RNA sequence: CCCAUGAACGAGGAAUUCCCAGUAAGUGCGGGUCAUAAGCUUGCGUUGAUUAAGUCCCUGCCCUUUGUACACACCGCCCGU
């Protein structure tokens, strides 16, 4: 009857100023007709892209979600929406003679975004260990997840979201996870396994625009 | 009279063990009791790797694998070969298959 | 009609295959999702229950799939294989291979593959009684 | 669809109900020379050069 | 002084490539004035394959229990006329003489598929000399019936017979034929 | 044996038997029986061979392990108003 790609118009999609890869791809609307118009249509959503897509020299199992705001100029413009390990890596790090602590916290930012980080770390085996397998005890593992938790709040609630994204990118929460609890048991695989943001404030164009540079 | 000194499962100090769902019928059989079979497998199957390969828009992209775990129950595992019956002697190896 | 903005680089879709072992879909979409190209099945494409499934059926289903993104401007794919999920298998049926397969071999360009089966943190009752079932 | 000339190095068997394909595994000499394996029929004797049209066909085993 | 028939020769025929004879090949004692030299093509597999094209070609048509096996059947036939079209050409017949059937040829023929299930059948192929003379066996088949209860008959189809032979172009039926099986066989890689 | 008086006049319900090279099949001949009595059988040549150099799917057999409440041995044993 009527072909409807015929009244659909591209759009381009932008990441924020955060990655070095600004343009993530393009996406689809149909054109603005009566009650429905375009820029309606893409306010909402959300773009799962692997980090190596939006920074040239980082790992490809980490995917950033992000969700468009506002179009003009037939650009679309996102922010961080959330954060997330692929399936095989996740499955790839838990294995059966370890013991795996996860955390997790609901720590706002310092312009009102409210995130739940989520933190996996697990149990190391020594380079020079007989036992077959390497557990921590309930009190250590107790003691490593109040120190993840400890480290997320303290690296999220003090900066904004721009720079708990700058940190999200290497990781640097994993890592300093990694470091702190080397003492209580030694872990080996720490990250921050998943991001999800539960309130957001008011919207702000002006923020938007400081944020794509 | 006794087959197994363990009773065909792995339960020693305890009196219930969850069960699970065998994945072939979904019977409930015992996790202790259940064999289970941990599956690394690549996503793209060898025969097509090399064409998966030349069609990626990435350089040495490294396929992803699969994780599966597989819960069989006794008689779904015996049927689809995965464990086989053995003499009275050969029972008591516990050792996995060399493969 | 379709973007015809910068001809030397690739134009990226994401192709969502469900391959469950009574059918298999072949649904590219758009990159966020929520637009989709084209979805072809397997059993549009066999006039028989069985081969619903088949791994003939998910190449012909494949090779539509990618002719009608090749006419509509698309020109590389990102890859979201999932099986049934849930309490269900996890295993993807007999049609994802082929129909991956067919994607790559029909003038495709493949991005990044992930596997996307619904996996519960725990789950609720299977279909099955206590004693599964008996066939 | 190339042409590629390649030498069978072993027999694996047949297969089917009653038996009704053959098995063989023939390596390439002019294509940075490996191993591909390629179900086939008829007398293709002990290593004789099986012609490849097409170097995506395989053997799907057992 | 070596020359090949009575007016052939092996000195002129050259290739500058020792991989392509599998279709004619004439270096040694094998090389036969007539193709009446007896033997038994049963005996042992890979000995039909060790055949002479040119034997398999007018032999196989010992088919129907009547006409089965009769070696002066199939030397008349290619005897017979083909004493008059060597006198009668005096030209090249090599153009359609190679360029129909010995390049006609499939691709690839199938093969049954697990244990049940006469839907459609997995392609495969062989090294060309089965393929290529499995066309031969439905060609001899077929050239019958172009003569079975037809009108051009057996002992004075030379032309095709020599077509049916000789090297390397297409333009068969039972050929196509294969062709089309090749094809809805070949919808499975 | 001859007059040529014209019989679905050219790959066959369900079920299937035998067979892999001088197999099959066609074809005659000789022995036995006998009165040179053969449509039978036992041999012999003659013409001459499409398909297959495989499998354990059907029917079975064998060199193992396993289960059994069978041992008249699965045509077994055995439960139910």
């Amino acid at each position: 009857v009527v072909d409807p790609f015929s009244k659909k118009d591209w759009y381009d999609v932008k990441a924020p100023a955060m990655f070095n890869i600004r343009n993530i791809g393009k996406t689809l609307v149909t054109r603005t007709q009566g009650t429905k118009i375009a820029s309606d249509g893409l306010k909402g959503r959300v773009f799962e892209v692997s980090l190596a897509d939006l920074q040239n020299d980082e790992v490809a199992f980490r995917k950033f979600k992000l969700i468009t705001e506002d179009v003009q100029g037939k650009n679309c413009l996102t922010n961080f929406h959330g954060m997330d390990l692929t399936r095989d890596k996740m499955c790839s790090m838990v294995k059966k003679w370890q013991t795996m602590i996860e955390a997790h916290v609901d720590v706002k930012t310092t312009d009102g975004y409210l995130l739940r980080l989520f933190c996996v770390g697990f149990t190391k085996k020594r380079n020079n260990q007989i036992r077959k397998t390497s557990y921590a005890q309930h009190q250590q593992v107790r003691q490593i997840r109040k120190k993840m938790m400890e480290i997320m709040t303290r690296e999220v609630q003090t900066n904004d979201l721009k720079e708990v994204v700058n940190k999200l990118i290497p990781d640097s929460i994993g890592k300093d996870i990694e470091k702190a609890c080397q003492s209580i048991y030694p872990l080996h695989d720490v990250f921050v396994r998943k991001v999800k943001m539960l309130k957001k404030p008011k919207f702000e164009l002006g923020k938007l625009m400081e944020l794509h540079g | 009279t006794k087959k197994r000194r363990n009773n065909g499962r792995a339960k020693k100090g305890r009196g219930h063990v969850q069960p699970i769902r065998c994945t072939n019928c979904a019977r409930c059989v015992p996790k202790d009791k259940a064999i289970k079979k941990f599956v690394i497998r690549n996503i793209v199957e060898a025969a097509a790797v090399r064409d998966i390969s030349e069609a990626s828009v990435f350089d040495a992209y490294v396929l992803p694998k699969l994780y599966v775990k597989l819960h069989y129950c006794v008689s779904c595992v015996i049927h689809s070969k995965v464990v086989r019956n053995r003499s009275r002697e050969a029972r008591k190896d516990r050792t996995p298959p060399p493969r | 009609l379709g973007p015809q903005v910068a001809e030397g680089e690739n134009v990226f879709g994401v192709c969502h295959i469900f391959a469950s072992f009574n059918d298999t879909f072949v649904h590219v979409t758009d990159l966020s999702g929520k637009e989709t190209i084209c979805r072809v099945t397997g059993g549009m494409k066999v006039k028989a229950d069985r081969d619903e499934s088949s791994p003939y059926a998910a190449m012909l289903a494949a090779q539509d799939v990618a002719q009608r993104c090749k006419e509509l401007g698309i020109t590389a794919l990102h890859i979201k294989l999932r099986a049934t999920g849930g309490n269900r298998t996890k295993t993807p049926g007999p049609g994802a291979q082929s129909a991956l397969r067919a994607l790559a071999r029909s003038g495709m360009k493949i991005g990044r593959i992930e596997d996307v089966t619904p996996i519960p943190s725990d789950s609720t009752r299977r279909k099955g009684g206590r004693r599964g079932r008996r066939l | 669809q190339p042409i590629k000339l390649a030498r069978v190095t072993k027999v694996l068997g047949r297969t089917g109900s009653q038996g009704q394909c053959t098995q063989v595994r023939v390596e390439f000499m002019d294509d940075t020379s490996r191993s591909i394996i390629r179900n086939v029929k008829g007398p293709v004797r002990e290593g004789d050069v099986l012609t490849l049209l097409e170097s995506e066909r395989e053997a799907r085993r057992l | 002084d070596i020359k090949l028939f009575g007016k052939w020769s092996t000195d002129d025929v050259q290739i500058n490539d020792i991989s392509l004879q599998d279709y004619i090949a004439v270096k040694e004692k094998y090389a036969k004035y007539l193709p009446h030299s007896a033997g038994r093509y049963a005996a042992k597999r890979f000995r039909k394959a060790q055949c002479p094209i040119v034997e398999r070609l007018t032999n196989s048509m010992m088919m129907h229990g009547r006409n089965n096996g009769k070696k002066l059947m199939t030397v008349r036939i290619v005897k017979h006329a083909f004493e008059i079209i060597h006198l009668l050409t005096g030209e090249n017949p090599l153009q359609v003489l190679v360029n129909a059937i010995i390049n006609s040829g499939p691709r690839e023929d199938s093969t049954r598929i697990g244990r049940a299930g006469t839907v459609r059948r997995q392609a495969v192929d062989v090294s060309p000399l089965r393929r290529v003379n499995q066309a031969i066996w439905l060609l001899c088949t077929g050239a019958r019936e172009a003569a079975f209860r037809n009108i051009k008959t057996i002992a004075e189809c030379l032309a095709d017979e020599l077509i049916n032979a000789a090297k390397g172009s297409s333009n068969s039926y039972a050929i196509k034929k294969k062709d089309e099986l090749e094809r809805v066989a070949k919808s499975n890689r």
